[PDB]
């Protein structure tokens, strides 16, 4: 339109450089305007730069400005914010100056006061009734001035209750003066309107431009503003202006901030009305789209899965997933070797997909990390990366270990990746975010990556003893020999025995002294023992090893050690507790949860004492309040009871 | 309650037992759900003051 | 037995019988739209109460009318096949009569000329279907059940942090059906208050003066009177012996020359008791008593002429002097005490500043609507309005009863709207709770919670329709002259059809049928709502609503709930629930008359449940109903405690009324935990339809119910024998029924084969009848999707072996063999939804195809010659299924553009192209083509042959029952005529002329049929064609996606493991499923375990009965084995046998029972761990239940003894297909440069402030700033970066993000100059 709210004069061109009616339509002639038609020429995205404004017919007031918190129009003035409320409609004029007439400096008034006191004077003193009153009370109360007999007053008034209130009260006016602007801008005068391609108009069904929240606020403001001006070269009566102004301030008061007044929609069929408070707001205050990013170039998510020939610094990545998101290096890759002869060639060649392209993939996925992540970030170990390894299947392939510092479960839980590109991110990526170096956890000198449930009941099930088994008694030379006996199946995986082992320590100064004895341990002990790394001792290993214990072997070794061999020992810990695991094949079925035998003598035990607590109540004796304190007492007794029970039949026997 | 649960997950479980004990499953779903959300309000104000 | 269920049947084991049968389960959708729409000659929750309401009506003050009589559902336009499949709304027309008179001027009731016309055409209201759904656009569509607080009174608590003082609350609140909010709460300082339809405070004295009451009526309608008598100049009163007590004594009282009560001790039940029996009414009181107690009515002076004591208004001294020196006896004043009868009425009073009833109605005026000028017409109309009135308010039937209930009043009906003596009442009755006596009323118990349905919720819809269009007709009126052209012209159709079309159209009760699984289609349908317009929101409450109550036991679940944001308002209906007359929910008890169990049932509501008592399901019955225990458990009024055998009044119908419909199918349900219960309910209702429908092994009992009841399976409408068994149609020879009047010949069922449902799901029903097998009446005829044998099928049993391996089967993953794969059995079907309808633009109208130019042979060859994709063609992505050509011409033709146009020749001369194409990444092939062209543009060639492939379908089936209707006259006169070949003279024309009525009704029939195809053309303004291409798709089960069981186990996938790497046991049966043990004993889910075990010996019983069909062992031994494990164990489960052992049943019984012989077991009284163990020891299995299996890869045995069965797995609807997704470069949003929404085009995976903050735990800048800088905003930055990652180079030149732009532009739009210096 030729003076809209989308338009070619005031906001901007459609083209990218040219005009609306088509006379200059070319780059040779890029800075002239147009002679016919009104319209300037430039690049596509020069309207969400570009914007206007609306001369307003009365002076309007600010929607925050008045309203806020503490109200900066009223502190400003020193008046309450009831008053300045009702000074800003039409209903309650406040008087501005007139020592003479026996009225206030700043004192509201009802519309019989305005008549009876307009009666008796009528010149000298003067009122004004809307917002322009509050206008002109502003630019006329000085804050140079003001603040000279604020200065005097405090010295002057010996006081507690003078001295403080007047204390906030200069400085306030102070710092305001002193930064620049004045009390007339609070009140707007023009009104600036907002870029065209940030309030864009959204298609409805049927290909029909709607008007947005924002279209639709500034048209009511334009509507009563074209109203109001008229009706000022009209000269109508004061009740139809008062009517057109109060409109024009809620129109105003709406648009820049639409909460804590008559609100307009509500709920009618879209919300209330994207305001230019809701816009700033959003979401709880604009985090997700400025301060946090929003969603990111190089991404991908996918469902989780298990991954235990993976080892603890890879992941499986998905062959489909893998080549969107490395698709910029997969065009740099082809051209530098030379089978794309042109990036147009290079972008055929990826989209047909040949069997070329895969090659180039593996290439340049090999020190190259990929940032792993689940929704729920609580900690630094929700963000993560890994080496890339290639797999067929779009589920992503996580790591044993690394699950307990996400705290997935694969249930239909999806986690992010991401694609880190330049030199110093995948430096950052590898050194400070990996999965290898990131061990220990932040918030407790524990290791985060650590046996779970697989590894935990496979190391019970290895390093474990019996009564009587195949081959109890027999010396052996060592772990070699040992598992050789123990994988044929000719000794028993967890027996009672004794073999050699030569258990090294760490025991002089940057040295490594060798030892050896004929320790006491088992079979599946003797077998665990070969991934211990040379200078852990031999008390560990002979032992349950279950959960805490095993843990504990972990953060003993990085301590003794290091990073590198307690990174690998941790590994090999995860293959043979997996292994293990599948050797014993325990279940828990039906039978196996055996209950106690005396859960039936104990519960007639337990009911039989809560008759006894119940004949005392109807006998005399007992009260109705002691038997609540009574019966819980002999029930919770009882479940004591029953739970160890159970606790010493199932434990041993 | 005044009648505690006599009967295990391996034996039979009467109706009275179960109806009493969907309480306990309500409420512990409500509660962790609420406890997540008491959370994730948590470590936003103890990030916001360092 | 009856006929299907004869082929197979379930072992059912449950000592408990079913003396109350299950009922149909989609009641509540069909019963309350049965009462909504229907001819009803009563004041019942129907049509005509919604006309009645508003039918007689009348203009102002005119003497002109137009009565409503009655109304007439007509014809439906479409039915439910031809409705669904064109896309249109599946409604009636509604012919509503009318009677118009005028009386006349300066006369009596007598009319001049009345014109009683035609049905005025009131639009047409949704009908609804017979499985319970209405059709919106061609898509089924369900009303959830509304919940919400019942109109009536309701006696809020509020305790605890009130004015934090620790000072509880003291508040009422009448909620009308239909009207403003009637509420009062109490203050800190123990005065009155109202708040009309929840606005601000103001005081309670405000109310009573509005409505015609004085200062000194106010005090004596609320408050005791008090007398103080006046004789021989002094103080005296009548004293109440009951009033003295709760108080101590200020004075000496005494009577008649005795002391009573001493000046200083309280007054005791000695010293009332005192005064009471010796009745003394003359106590000689004290002046300074009377200075605490307010006086009651006023008491001008006589003589002088003047105000001595105001009414209301507190005693003294001087006062007291005044009135006895004037002369006056009487002086009312009121008790007044601390203990019962509180100041809350007196100092109300004060506080309140109107006086009359003017300046109160003034008050109460601008306290509602502030701002405007009152006055002597509006505040009486808004006053009067408000309660006192027809129109505006309404309490209703169930708000009357409630409020008249809490109240203690006597009669159960009355008026609707409310009067002074309803509102003084309720006052009084709000004043004695904040004192003390009368407890407060539970939001939670379920008397209070008024369960509303779409039968209900449509009549309310439809009323607002009718207040509407009143408004018109009462103006339209009284301006018309003569009555002529009245009744079609006053009622408008578009005010009555857009606002009941606008709750069916869009609403948050009425939504898409969930229909992906069939108890997820019968479930949707019996589920309540807290949620919603009427009932309270998620962020309004969060509190004591959400949580069970004890008074639910059979109306709602308390299992059943879905787990996140609404845990516990979306509730699920019972399996024997059922809705009453009034409103509230109801359950069935059996009447236990004295010592006897009858057989009698009794449907108790909510409020009428607690003062009787009401024994257990679990029970033994002795001999005629007797009770065999002496102290048996029964509930009374919530708590359970063991009371005595003749006291139980009532008793449990069966042992599944507690549970709903889906939990009572998951089996071994007290073996589990209710958590767990809960996730296996809602995991049980997201399972996609499988392709091979496997019969569950452990099985329930309500799968032969839901399958039926759902509309899934293709129930059977009269008995009879199957004439010709095909996949398209099952015809079916009625015989033994027939129709009434003669004629007829044979019912049909055409079966969907192949159709797309709501949620992307294959609907596909299949035949399970023989060639000619006989069917009676509520018989399966074609079994539907996720049905087997006229049962719910869901998933498919598979094998499964709890063991580790390798580390695959973590936590919640599992281990799936490549032989199930390889079967297609876990294999599921899709159909996708395109279309293509774009045209009528100012250029000229876009063509649909027609050879399109810019294209190849390739793309061209798989469109037809009118430019539509074939059935069944492999639609990659980016081929083009329906084509386009839009006029962008009209360029000039210029000597160079004119021989190109001649010498390319693309198409008419030049136009833009649109045309369909498959989006980059779905693919699969085409099943079906619709093409729905609009009135006035001539049909193409693909329009005209699916309308001749839908008309010579209609010809068919037409044609088909022609066969047998003709020769019913034809064979008819060959039998007659040759006995008798004068006398067939007459008869022989009549015979001739019947016949060819007939023959002439099916060709009207037929034109009717035939006409219907081609009128059917639905289409808005601006739209030529609309073709809708159907693209199905096939999509294994592969590693990621989501499968799990009915005990709350869910699953992924994490590789597809070959057979000779899997366990396998001593036969050499390789296991399907690898589940992991440590879930089950942190996890309490039992009846999981269970599961397996029965299952295992539900599949050895099976294989024993296929080795026996597979030797051939004759009828004589498998008799014998059948009826043994039919039986099995010894208790009184029912348990019925071969009864007369059928020659060709059992051997078709046998047949079905091979390869896994499903058994029963139900909810609460489930199949025991004995029951079960003698089941694996009848069919060659061990008591433990497990074998070793060896393992594939090594060989060798395991350890331990795993565990072996046949636990029931069901595929979630949650594939990789859907989930999968990558990105790189694409389509940004205008608004902020960043990625635009998620799913298609461009990638998302939302970064968030939260991994910002993990990311800065670390400490890598670089890596933070790349996210939110060079791989997002900055438009010189994004081609710079991948400019650079494409050279090789590397590195990152990020600048200003684009989107804090944005920010300081939005902060300069508001009057805020900012900007960054320097
Ligand atoms: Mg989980
Ligand atoms: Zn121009």
């Amino acid at each position: 339109e030729r003076d809209g709210l989308f338009c070619a004069r005031i906001f901007g061109p459609v083209k990218d450089y040219e005009c609306l009616c088509g006379k200059y339509k070319r780059l040779k002639h890029r800075g002239v305007i147009c002679e016919k038609c009104g319209v300037e020429v430039t690049q596509t995205k020069v309207r969400r730069e570009r914007m206007g404004h609306i001369e307003l017919a009365s002076p309007t007031a600010h929607i925050w400005f008045l309203k806020s918190l503490p109200s900066r129009i009223g502190l400003l003035l020193d008046m309450p914010l009831r008053d300045i409320e009702r000074v800003l409609y039409f209903e309650s004029y406040v008087v501005i100056e007139g020592g003479m007439t026996n009225l206030e400096r700043q004192q509201i008034l009802t519309e019989e006061q305005y008549l009876d006191a307009l009666e008796e004077f009528g010149d000298e003193f003067d009122a004004k009734m809307g917002a322009e009153a509050i206008q002109a009370l502003l630019k006329s109360m000085d804050l140079e001035q003001e603040c000279e007999q604020l200065r005097e007053e405090l010295n002057e008034t010996n006081s507690e209750t003078k001295r403080k209130k007047l204390t906030k009260r200069i400085k306030l006016l102070e710092a305001f003066v002193q930064s620049g602007n004045k009390p007339e801008w609070m009140i707007l005068t023009v009104l600036p309107v907002l870029p065209p391609d940030l309030r864009p108009l959204v298609p409805l069904d049927g290909g029909r431009f709607a008007t947005s929240d924002l279209n639709d606020l500034y048209r009511r403001v334009i509507n009563r503003n074209n109203r109001l001006k008229r009706l000022l070269d009209l000269a109508a009566p004061d009740i139809i202006v008062r009517n057109e102004k109060r409109m024009l301030q809620e129109a105003v008061d709406a648009l820049l901030d639409n909460g804590r007044r008559g609100r307009a929609i509500t709920g009618s069929n879209k919300r209330p009305l994207k305001s230019l408070a809701d816009m700033i707001k959003g979401k709880q205050g604009r985090f997700r789209q400025n301060l946090l990013g929003k969603r990111v170039d190089y991404s991908g998510r996918s469902v989780i899965t298990v991954g235990p020939y993976l080892r603890l610094h890879q992941c499986g990545l998905p062959k489909k997933m893998a080549l969107e998101l490395f698709k910029p290096f997969i065009y740099g890759k082809l051209e530098l070797r030379g089978l794309a002869t042109t990036i147009k060639a290079a972008k055929k060649m990826v989209e047909r997909e040949e069997a070329v392209v895969w090659d180039i993939l593996d290439e340049v996925i090999r020190e190259h990390p990929v940032l792993l992540n689940r929704a729920p970030t609580l900690h630094r170990l929700g963000i993560q990366a890994f080496e890339p390894v290639l797999i067929e299947g779009k589920a992503i392939q996580l790591h044993p270990l690394v699950c307990a510092a996400y705290n997935a479960d694969f249930d239909g839980d999806q986690m992010a990746v991401h694609v880190p590109l330049t030199l110093e991110a995948q430096l950052e990526a590898r050194a400070l975010m990996m999965s290898t170096n990131n061990i220990l956890s932040p918030a407790n000198g524990e290791p985060i990556i650590v046996p779970s449930q697989d590894v935990v009941l496979g190391l019970y099930y290895m390093t474990r003893d019996c009564v009587n088994a195949k081959g109890e008694g027999m010396v052996l030379t060592g772990p070699k020999e040992a598992e050789r006996l123990y994988r044929s199946g000719l000794a028993s995986l967890h027996a009672r025995v004794k073999v050699r082992i030569t258990e090294y320590e760490k025991d002089a100064n940057g040295e490594l002294v060798a030892k050896t004895s004929l320790k006491d341990t088992t079979v599946g002990r003797a077998i665990l023992w070969m991934i211990v790394p040379k200078g852990l001792p031999y008390s560990i290993v002979n032992q349950a090893l279950g959960k805490k214990a095993i843990s504990k072997m972990l953060n003993t070794c990085y301590r003794i050690l290091g990073l590198k061999p307690t990174v690998i020992f941790a590994d090999q810990i995860m293959y043979t507790g997996f292994a293990y695991a599948a050797r014993s094949g325990a279940s828990v079925g039906i039978d196996d949860m055996v209950i106690p035998e005396k859960k039936h003598e104990i519960i007639s035990e337990a009911e039989a004492e809560v008759a006894e607590i119940q004949e005392q109540f109807q006998s005399g004796l007992v009260t109705a309040g002691e038997r609540y304190n009574k019966v819980i007492d002999i029930w919770a007794a009882a479940n004591d009871r029953v739970s160890k029970a159970m606790m010493d039949n199932l434990q041993t026997e | 309650i005044e009648t505690p649960i006599t009967a295990n997950f391996r034996e039979g479980l009467n109706v009275l037992q179960y109806f009493i004990s969907t309480h306990g499953a309500r409420k512990g779903l409500a509660d962790t759900a609420l406890k997540t959300a008491n959370s994730g309000y948590l470590t936003r104000r103890l990030v916001d003051v360092a | 037995y009856s006929y299907t269920e004869k082929k197979r049947i379930r072992k059912d084991f449950g000592k408990r019988p079913q003396v109350l049968d299950v009922p149909y389960l989609l009641s509540i959708q069909l019963d309350s739209f049965q009462k909504f729409i229907e001819q009803d000659p009563e004041g019942q929750y129907g049509l005509e109460a919604a006309f009645r309401s508003v039918f007689p009506i009348q203009s102002y003050s005119g003497n002109s009318e137009l009565q409503y009589v009655s109304y007439r559902l007509g014809e439906p336009v479409f039915d439910v096949q031809e409705c669904q499949i064109r896309g249109v709304t599946y409604s009636a027309p509604l012919r509503v009569k009318l009677r118009l008179v005028i009386y006349e001027r300066e006369a009596p009731e007598g009319t001049v000329k009345d014109i009683k016309e035609q049905e005025v055409y009131m639009g047409e209201i949704p009908l609804m279907t017979d499985n319970g759904t209405f059709v919106i656009n061609g898509t089924e569509r369900v009303i959830v059940s509304q919940l919400h607080r019942s109109p009536g009174v309701f006696f809020d608590s509020d305790k605890g942090k009130t004015h934090s003082s620790g000072k509880v609350l003291y508040n009422a609140r009448i909620i009308p059906y239909r009207g403003s909010w009637l509420d009062f709460e109490f203050d800190p300082k123990d005065n009155l208050f109202v708040r009309i339809d929840r606005r601000r405070k103001l005081p309670a004295t405000i109310i009573l003066r509005a409505l015609n009451y004085t200062t000194e009526q106010i005090l004596d309608l609320f408050f005791e009177k008090v007398i103080f008598e006046i004789r021989d100049n002094k103080l005296q009163m009548e004293l109440v012996p009951e009033r003295l007590r709760g108080e101590t004594a200020s004075f000496d009282i005494e009577a008649n020359g005795k002391v009573y009560v001493e000046k200083g001790r309280r007054i005791t039940a000695r010293h009332i008791r005192q005064l009471e029996k010796d009745d003394v009414k003359l106590i000689e009181v004290p002046v300074e008593y009377i200075a605490g107690k307010v006086v009651a009515k006023d008491y001008i002076d006589e003589s002088t002429g003047e105000l001595i004591c105001a009414a209301n208004m507190e005693l003294s001294l001087d006062l007291l002097a005044k009135l006895s020196q004037s002369g006056h006896k009487r002086i009312e004043t009121l008790f007044t005490n601390d203990l019962d009868h509180g100041p809350y009425i007196s100092e109300t009073l004060r506080v309140d500043p109107t006086n009359d009833r003017l300046s109160a109605l003034v008050e109460i005026y601008r306290m509602m609507r502030p701002g405007e000028p009152p006055t002597r017409e509006a505040a009486e109309s808004l006053f009067e309005n408000l309660f006192f009135s027809e129109d505006r308010y309404d309490l209703s039937a169930v708000g009357r009863m409630k409020f008249n209930r809490s109240l203690l009043r006597e009669e159960i009906e009355g008026s609707g709207i409310l009067s002074k003596d309803d509102i003084i009442d309720v006052m009084k009755k709000l004043i004695d709770i904040r004192n003390g006596k009368g407890e407060v009323d539970d939001i939670d118990h379920l008397g209070n919670r008024r369960i509303r349905s779409v039968g209900e919720m449509a009549e309310n819809q439809f009323r607002v329709g009718l207040v509407r269009v009143e408004r018109a007709v009462k103006e339209r009126l009284s301006l018309g002259d003569l009555d002529t052209l009245m009744p079609q012209d006053m009622i408008n159709a578009k005010p009555i059809s857009a606002a009941v079309k606008e709750f069916f159209g869009s609403s948050q009760l009425s939504q898409f049928m969930d229909q992906n699984n069939p108890l997820s289609e019968i479930t949707h349908k019996r589920r309540i709502s807290a949620l919603g317009p009427g009932g309270l929101t998620r962020e309004r409450a969060g509190f004591e609503v959400r949580d069970v109550h004890p008074t639910h036991y059979g109306r709602v679940c308390p299992i059943e709930t879905p787990e996140g944001p609404n845990i516990g308002l979306i509730n699920s209906l019972s399996v024997y629930a059922q809705t009453n007359e009034y409103g509230f929910l109801e359950t069935p008890y059996r009447k236990v008359t004295d010592g006897v169990v009858t057989d009698e049932i009794h449907y108790l509501s909510a409020i009428e449940e607690g003062n009787y008592v009401i024994a257990q399901a679990n029970s033994n019955l002795d001999e005629e109903g007797h009770f065999v225990e002496d102290l048996v458990t029964c509930r009374s009024k919530g708590e359970s405690s063991l009371f005595s055998r003749d006291q139980v009044d009532y008793m449990d119908v069966s042992t599944q009324q507690v549970v709903s419909v889906g939990a009572s199918l998951i089996p071994f349900l007290e073996h589990d935990d209710a958590n767990r219960a809960l996730m296996g309910a809602n995991m049980q209702r997201q399972a996609v339809p499988t392709l091979r429908a496997d019969k569950p092994l452990v099985g329930t009992g309500m799968e032969r119910a839901v399958a039926v009841d759902s509309g899934v399976t293709a129930v059977a409408k009269r008995g009879g024998v199957v004439q010709y068994v095909d996949a398209s149609r099952i015809v079916i020879k009625v015989n033994e029924d027939e129709m009434y009047p003669g004629e007829a010949g044979i019912d049909i069922y055409n079966l969907t084969k192949y159709t797309r449902s709501n949620q992307n799901t294959c609907i596909n029903q299949m035949p399970c009848v023989s060639l000619g097998e006989p069917v009676e009446r509520g018989d399966v005829l074609a079994d539907g999707p996720s049905t087997d044998l006229g049962e719910l099928a869901l998933g498919q049993n598979m094998r499964v072996a709890f063991m580790p391996w390798n580390g695959y089967n973590f936590e919640d993953s599992i281990l799936v063999s490549e032989r199930v794969v390889q079967e297609d059995r876990f294999t599921t079907i899709h159909i996708q939804e395109l279309a293509c309808v774009s045209r009528d633009t100012k250029l000229g109208p876009e063509e649909i195809t027609a050879d399109i130019p810019n294209v190849g042979e390739a793309a061209l060859s798989k469109l037809d010659e009118s430019g539509i994709v074939y059935i069944g063609a492999e639609v990659t992505g980016g081929d083009i299924l329906v084509g386009k050509v839009t006029p962008k011409g009209e360029t000039q033709l210029t000597p160079e553009e004119k021989l190109l146009r001649a010498i390319f020749g693309e198409k008419a001369s030049d136009v833009k192209d649109s045309s369909l194409r498959v989006p980059n990444g779905v693919s699969g092939t085409v099943i079906d083509v619709q093409v729905f062209t609009r009135d006035g543009v001539e049909k193409d060639k693909r329009a005209l042959e699916i309308e001749e492939m839908q008309l010579k379908q209609a010809k068919k089936d037409l044609s088909e029952e022609l066969q047998i209707l003709e020769a019913g006259l034809f064979s008819r006169i060959r039998a007659v005529l040759v006995a008798g070949g004068e006398e067939k003279q007459n008869q022989l024309e009549q015979l001739a002329e019947q016949y060819d009525e007939l023959k002439h009704e099916f060709e009207k029939k037929l034109e009717a049929k035939r006409r219907k195809i081609t009128q059917g053309d639905d289409l808005a303004p601006g739209v030529l064609k609309i073709v809708k291409v159907y693209l199905a798709v096939k999509r294994r089960i592969q590693p990621g996606d989501k499968m799990a069981g009915r005990h709350g186990n869910k699953g992924v996938i994490s590789k597809i493991n070959p057979i000779e790497d899997m366990p396998y046991d001593e036969n050499g049966t390789p296991v399907d499923i690898v589940l992991n043990p440590l879930g089950v004993p942190s996890r309490m889910n039992i009846g999981q375990i269970l599961e397996t075990h029965l299952g295992m010996a539900a599949k050895g019983i099976g294989d024993k009965i296929n080795a026996m069909l597979k030797q051939q062992q004759e009828v004589a031994k498998l008799r014998e084995f059948i009826q043994r494990a039919y039986d099995l164990g010894a208790d009184v489960r029912q348990k019925v046998d071969l009864s007369t052992f059928s020659d060709e049943e059992v051997m078709r019984l046998a047949e079905n029972l091979r390869k896994g012989m499903p058994i029963a077991t139900p909810v609460f009284d489930g199949a025991k761990e004995a029951e079960i163990k003698e089941l694996l020891k009848l069919g060659d299995l061990p008591t433990s239940g497990q074998i070793r299996l060896y393992d594939g890869r090594t060989g060798e045995q395991f350890e331990r003894p795993v565990t072996v069965g046949y636990m029931y797995m069901l595929k979630l609807n949650h594939l990789v297909d859907d989930k999968m997704h990558a990105r790189s470069t694409g389509s940004y949003s205008l608004v902020t440069q960043q990625p635009l929404g998620g799913k298609a085009q461009f990638g998302g995976q939302r970064f968030g402030e939260m991994e910002v903050w993990a990311l800065e735990a670390y400490g890598a800048a670089y890596t933070l700033q790349e996210m939110l800088t060079v791989k997002s905003d900055d438009v010189n930055g994004r081609t710079k970066m991948y400019k650079n990652i494409v050279d090789g180079n590397h590195q990152m030149e990020p600048g200003m993000p684009e989107s804090f732009n944005v920010l300081l532009k939005e902060i300069r739009s508001l009057g805020i100059n900012i900007e960054l210096e320097d």
